[PDB]
């Protein structure tokens, strides 16, 4: 058994970490006091869910997880709210003034002040663990802490623990719930510093979601709770595989090894299906193959893009509930005679397949209906590579005119950084057109 | 009120849209570079198709499918048709292509062209690009050297009387955003004006049927027909009179069913029936007729200009099936669509 | 490259701090020029009238 | 980020922020006394930002209260809400600044300015965490106009690292009490330019044409232009006061709203204009109606560089997204191209004696209009120096108002760049 570190960074990071171990707690059968009647090794143990949590003498399964943000608003909701007795006190980390959607802000001066503690209370975790395989990291990409303070820690989490392996969970902003308009560049300068210390990453597109939630669970306007408990359902398909028996993506180095043959290249897209309303009445029950097909629907995607004009390098499909191979691969050559999936030339035309049986856990009076089976697709395809095009576009308007740079070079941050990050997407945005496109 | 942007200046067909459009005063142009569009008549080349559908409280509408391309580069038609299961390498109504680099297809097309010479077969080709006709194998690899195709020549075209004379047929087909694919009623023969002549190869002006070398080298433009431009009502009479037949009837259920075949083909792969954002597109299909009236592909263009009398009703049809289907206000088309049982 | 960027805000600082500086020395040279002129006005007034 | 000190310097500014503390106080549930007697939790969550709590769960606003003269700050005393102001924040000489911009800068105000430092140290030295100080004041007197931009240079000497917001009463003919009121403005401008971080240009000329052309009021006063300027103020300070995700801050309202330092003038709005029951469409037209706006300003004459949007009331959010979409996409060639999706909207769910309202704050290159409204009245009087000799007595030189004149001058040229660009 091989403990991983979860580590939530500034208001999205922390409010999606939330949501995650709520569900988690259900899906292991853990009580809010931290109780897990279902274990029968008290105080310790190497179970796969010890992967995720520590446990005390007195039965408390208590988090592998750290929450920092510059603010205390947020944070202060986990230490008062439902789960307030999982966390011991030293996990949440808040400072005073918050970043003000400036990575430079985030990144240099608070970001300075900040780090040595936090580090100090990673370290804490690390030190109960025997075999630590690394990290989970949750943020914004457009918030000032989300941006440039998880940037900060993903290099001295290099520095301090070099053979770990980090993945992140990065939201990508959205104008339906964005807060700045500096968004795209928060979202370069970060890209920029964290793209050499990052293994692979998981991008979720605000807009995806949001529309997900209108479409699929008739929510009129979706509210950050609403985007977080679908997002919770995603990492946790994603993470089920280190927390449950089983022989895929069974450590963090597996993501990188299954997803990620080429290291700049490391952001798979998520395709979830189904996403159901809990308010419809009637529902008839999704099949293994109308699940999987729903796979190939750029609507079901947590990034908008077309896979059928990239190229595949990696495909993974990740099962929850009442399938069974047989039913997976008839679904599986079926999807082949009628969809445009192409891969390089270098790379096998196959898909690596997990199921676990128990079927999808839902957070009680949520918006998800229960549902009998479903599917995480994690593929790595050229096509994400529309998401960083359509960044670098708003980032080259603003940019032009020196729009709101004023505030960053005010933080200590020289120009200098805006063109060199920006230079780095561009070399990004060819790495995947020479993967991708043919001549 | 509605909102478009113009990417391309050189497009007469869209120049035409725009002007329509904003005669209607329910339109507004915007500068080309504001995002806050409902209707991209797009550039050519490079279209970002990654940055539409991704304005909120905007509809997205696009004059270009994505990945049309296979169909519209002269050696992209030749592979889709020979890997597509659907077009075979049987394919009855594309001529035998090869594609050949300066994967390659030499040694291939050197293997059949020897069963030509072998059976005393009629043994011309084509080389063309995105060009020279020759009976000798090595003269055609040798200028291709100085990415092409090599074709069948087609060496018993049907000739127009008076005058002996070659001609293709232009085709205009609207794909609208629920891929309903219409054929405009009217098409056009571009003609040649000098006597088709199969022994000179070398003379390229009885051969070559486009608008441009009549216009340039050929001493008898406009002698037959204003432009080198036949209509449909004239070319139908001329069947009727001297071959005993209708255009309907000898030529355009082949080009329907050629129209229908290719399209149907992409349509998995270019579809934006579920997309963020809706497309559609104007093609000009390129038929050759045989002396047995069988019809022949010769190439799709993704960006067709019109002949100059149909602009008129063409671009409004354009406004009327494509745009305002998607963006109504306050038929000169066949819809080609076939439901077999089987 | 953490105390670079410290080092540049502790410099734009002390540059806005002199400048500040300069219009404080401003300030002071605004009321003494109004005290002497009024002390000038009232000197020449009562040398006149002797 | 939590606490704001705010200054009330002079007649203007001391009505004004008068005013805005009676209407937040009722808005928070706050009474005269201190006492809450409020019915929701929303109301107290933020209290902190604007109020300090003292002995028995009172509430004190964290305000202080300036002026060269005791007269306006006898009839705050006597106001209604006076008695809420911490006694030891009133801050008064007896000399009065005579409409003098030389004299609130330079003479009478330097020799009160310590003692008012005195009292923001004494503030801001009990703060959690200030976030930095708002100012109401006139520019065309003298104390709010002198006095206020010293003390702004002051404090900002002190807290380099805190945001300065002013509320600017830009001064009109049309409601002028001096000639000169276009000198202290001038004076003034050249400060703010430099030394606050977002300004709210509050027109008395726009306050006036609104009381006679939509409100009817055929001898608009004080009083009346006052009720337009305390829920204008009360609009644009709901995300800084209430529970919400956008401009939560101050810091983050400039880093929204502020692309260039210099361009941190904006154009308020409020709809519905008030001396039964309006729909979002409605609100969403008329906030953003040249009719509705606080700066005499033609919106159309320029383009927006930033706009912030606050939604007021119980109303659908899926109506305010789609209204606020359908003015942005219907009017596109107003918004900068080079600033995507530069118009922000907030929604709070507790309304100012209204069902519903929308407060408009807006970053226009039409705001030049306005400088270059007050340098044309400018440049009338000081090209035959007339009326100079009440600023030279006060030790000042001709130079130093050939300086404010080019620096607004070149914020005019700045406008007019990116209204081009
Ligand atoms: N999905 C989701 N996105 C969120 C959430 N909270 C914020 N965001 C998004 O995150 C971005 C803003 O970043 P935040 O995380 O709020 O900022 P921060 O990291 O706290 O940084 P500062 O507040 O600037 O110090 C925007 O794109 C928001 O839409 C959340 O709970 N869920
Ligand atoms: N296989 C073939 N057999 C006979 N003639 C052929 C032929 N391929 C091409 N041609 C001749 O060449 C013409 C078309 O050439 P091609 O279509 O390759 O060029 P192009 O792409 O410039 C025409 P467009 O302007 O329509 O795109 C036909 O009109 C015909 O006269
Ligand atoms: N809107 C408004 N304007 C005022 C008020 N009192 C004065 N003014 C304007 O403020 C300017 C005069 O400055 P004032 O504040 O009286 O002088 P001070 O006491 O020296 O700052 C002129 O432009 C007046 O039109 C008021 O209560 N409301
Ligand atoms: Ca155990
Ligand atoms: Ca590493
Ligand atoms: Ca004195
Ligand atoms: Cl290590
Ligand atoms: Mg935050
Ligand atoms: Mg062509
Ligand atoms: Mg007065």
């Amino acid at each position: 058994m091989r403990e991983c570190i979860s580590i939530h960074v500034g208001q999205a990071g922390v409010q999606i970490g939330n949501a995650c171990w709520e569900l988690y707690c259900l899906e292991h059968g853990i009580q809010p006091d931290g109780q897990m009647p279902s274990d029968k090794t008290i105080g310790g143990g190497d179970d796969s869910f010890n992967t995720f949590f520590s446990e005390t003498g007195a039965g408390k399964h208590v988090p592998r997880a750290v929450f920092v943000d510059l603010e205390p608003t947020v944070i202060d909701e986990v230490r008062t709210g439902t789960y307030r007795q999982l966390f011991h006190p030293e996990q949440l980390i808040t400072g005073k003034e918050d970043a003000a959607n400036n990575y430079a802000r985030g990144h240099y001066t608070i970001g300075k002040e900040i780090i040595d503690l936090v580090l100090d209370r990673i370290r804490k975790l690390a030190d109960q663990c025997t075999g630590l395989q690394g990290f989970l990291v949750f943020h914004s990409f457009g918030g000032g802490t989300g941006s440039g303070f998880t940037s900060l820690l993903m290099e001295r989490l290099s520095v301090d623990y070099g053979k770990k392996s980090k993945l992140e969970f990065s939201i990508y902003p959205a104008p339906q719930v964005s807060t700045a308009v500096v968004e795209p560049y928060n979202s370069i300068l970060t890209t920029h510093t964290t793209l050499e210390h990052s293994d692979c990453a998981f991008m979720v597109d605000n807009e995806a979601i949001y529309d997900i939630c209108r479409r699929n669970l008739d929510i009129e306007r979706p509210t950050y709770t609403n985007l977080n408990r679908l997002i919770s359902q995603i990492v946790s398909s994603i993470t089920a595989s280190l927390r449950f028996d089983g022989a895929l993506n069974v450590d963090l180095t597996e993501f990188q090894t299954n997803l990620v043959p080429y290291p700049r290249i490391h952001f798979p897209l998520a395709t979830y299906a189904p996403v159901i309303s809990a308010e419809k009445a009637y529902h008839e029950q999704l099949s293994v193959a109308e699940i999987t097909n729903a796979c190939f629907e750029p609507a079901n995607q947590m990034v908008k893009c077309d896979p059928r004009h990239g190229k595949y390098m990696a495909c993974c499909l990740l099962y929850r509930g009442d399938v069974v191979p047989k039913d997976v691969n008839a679904a599986i050559a079926t999807i082949k005679t009628k969809r445009s999936i192409q891969f390089v030339d270098w790379c096998p035309t196959g898909f690596k397949v997990g199921i676990n049986y128990q079927p999808p856990t839902v957070v009680p009076g949520g918006d998800l209906a229960k549902v009998q089976r479903a599917v995480c697709m994690l593929s790595n395809t050229t096509a994400i590579a529309e998401a960083w095009a359509r960044l670098d576009h708003k980032f080259d308007l603003m940019y032009a005119k020196r729009a709101f740079v004023h505030w960053y070079v005010g933080e200590g941050m020289e120009e200098g950084e805006f063109s060199e990050a920006r230079e780095d997407m561009a070399a990004l945005e060819k790495d995947y057109e020479e993967v991708g496109v043919d001549s | 009120m509605y909102t478009f942007v113009v990417r391309d200046e050189n497009s007469s067909v869209y120049a035409e849209v725009s002007r329509l459009l904003l005669a209607t005063g329910q339109w507004k142009r915007l500068r080309k570079d504001n995002p806050r569009f409902n209707l991209m008549l797009g550039e050519r080349n490079r279209l970002p198709f990654g940055r539409l559908g991704h304005e909120p409280g905007l509809v997205q509408l696009v004059n270009y499918y994505r990945g049309a391309d296979k169909l519209c580069r002269k050696a992209s038609l030749v592979k889709l048709i020979k890997t597509s299961p659907e077009l075979s390498e049987s394919c009855t109504w594309f001529p035998e292509s090869y594609v050949i680099y300066p994967t390659d297809e030499r040694e291939v097309f050197l293997a059949a062209y020897n069963r030509r010479r072998e059976g005393r077969e009629g043994n011309v080709w084509i080389a063309k690009s995105s060009i020279l006709i020759s009976s000798e194998a090595s003269e055609l690899l040798d200028f291709i050297d100085e990415v092409h195709v090599i074709q069948k020549y087609l060496e018993k075209p049907l000739l127009l009387e008076p005058g002996h004379r070659k001609f293709d047929i232009r085709s205009w087909v609207l794909v609208d955003h629920l891929y309903n694919i219409y054929l405009y009623r009217e098409g056009v023969l571009r003609t040649s004006s000098e006597p088709y002549n199969s022994a000179n190869f070398q003379d390229k002006t009885c051969h070559l049927t486009n608008h441009c070398i009549q216009k340039e080298y050929s001493k008898n433009y406009g002698r037959y027909e204003e432009g080198n431009e036949m209509f449909f009502e004239e070319f139908n009479q001329y069947l009727m009179d001297a071959l005993n037949t209708t255009l309907e009837n000898s030529i355009l259920l082949q080009i329907k069913h050629i129209i229908r075949s290719c399209l149907m083909c992409i349509e998995p792969a270019i579809s934006t029936k579920h997309l963020h954002y809706q497309s559609f597109q104007l093609f000009g299909f390129d038929f050759m007729v045989d002396e047995e009236l069988k019809v022949w592909l010769i190439e799709v263009n993704g960006a067709p200009a019109c002949a100059q009398k149909l602009y008129a009703e063409l671009c409004q049809g354009i406004v009327d099936v494509a745009i305002s289907s998607v963006f109504p206000l306050a038929s000169i088309f066949i819809k080609l669509h076939h439901h077999h049982h089987h | 490259k953490l105390e670079a960027a410290e080092e540049r805000r502790k410099y734009q600082e002390a540059e806005l701090l002199k400048h500040l500086a300069e219009k404080r020395e401003h300030e002071r040279e605004v009321i003494q020029k109004a005290i002497e002129e009024n002390n000038n006005f009232i000197k020449m007034a009562k040398e006149k009238l002797a | 980020m939590r606490e704001i000190v705010h200054i009330q310097a002079g007649q203007c500014g001391n009505q004004i922020g008068a005013k805005f503390w009676e209407v937040i106080s009722d808005e928070h549930g706050i009474d005269p006394t201190g006492s809450y007697h409020g019915d929701s939790d929303l109301q107290l969550e933020r209290i902190n930002v604007y109020y300090n709590e003292a002995a028995g769960n009172k509430y004190v606003p964290r305000a202080i209260l300036v002026d060269l003269e005791p007269g306006t700050m006898d009839s705050v005393r006597s106001g209604p809400f006076g008695q809420i102001f911490r006694p030891d924040n009133f801050v008064f000489g007896q000399s009065g600044a005579g409409n003098n911009w030389a004299k609130g800068h330079y003479t009478e105000g330097a020799e009160l300015v310590d003692s008012v430092l005195d009292v923001v140290r004494k503030e801001s030295e009990s703060c959690d965490c200030l976030q930095g100080f708002q100012l109401t004041h006139s520019l065309g007197g003298g104390t709010g106009s002198g006095m206020g931009t010293l003390l702004i240079s002051k404090i900002r000497e002190e807290y380099p690292d805190r945001i300065m917001n002013t509320f600017s009463v830009v001064p009109s003919p049309k409601v002028s009490d001096t000639v000169v009121e276009p000198y202290n403005a001038t004076l003034s401008v050249h400060q703010l330019v430099e030394n606050t971080d977002e300004t709210y240009c509050i027109d008395n000329e726009a306050l006036y044409d609104i009381c006679f052309r939509t409100l009817k009021l055929t001898t608009p006063t004080y009083g009346d232009l006052n009720h337009l300027v305390s829920a204008t103020m009360s609009g644009v300070t709901t995300c800084l006061r209430f529970p919400g995700q956008l401009n939560a801050d101050l810091r983050k309202l400039a880093v929204n709203m502020v692309p260039f330092p210099r361009l941190h003038f904006f154009m308020p709005g409020f709809a519905p204009l008030t001396s039964r029951a309006l729909t979002v469409p409605e609100l969403t037209q008329q906030m953003f109606d040249a009719k509705n706006m606080m700066a005499a300003c033609d919106p159309r004459h320029g383009r927006y560089l930033t706009v912030a949007a606050v939604f007021r009331g119980r109303m659908s959010m899926k109506e305010v997204d789609e209204q606020m979409l359908n003015v942005q996409n219907k009017n596109s060639s107003y918004f900068v191209e080079w600033i995507p999706n530069n118009v922000k909207t907030a929604v709070c769910d507790i309304p100012p004696g209204l069902k519903m309202s929308a407060t408009f704050i807006g970053n226009s290159t039409a705001i030049q209009e306005l400088f270059k409204r007050i340098s044309e009245q400018f440049t009338a009087m000081f090209r035959r120096k007339a009326f100079l000799h009440w600023y030279t007595g006060e030790g000042m030189d001709e130079m130093e108002f050939t300086e404010a004149e080019s620096n607004m001058n070149d914020l005019v040229s700045e406008y007019q760049q990116y209204q081009d660009a």
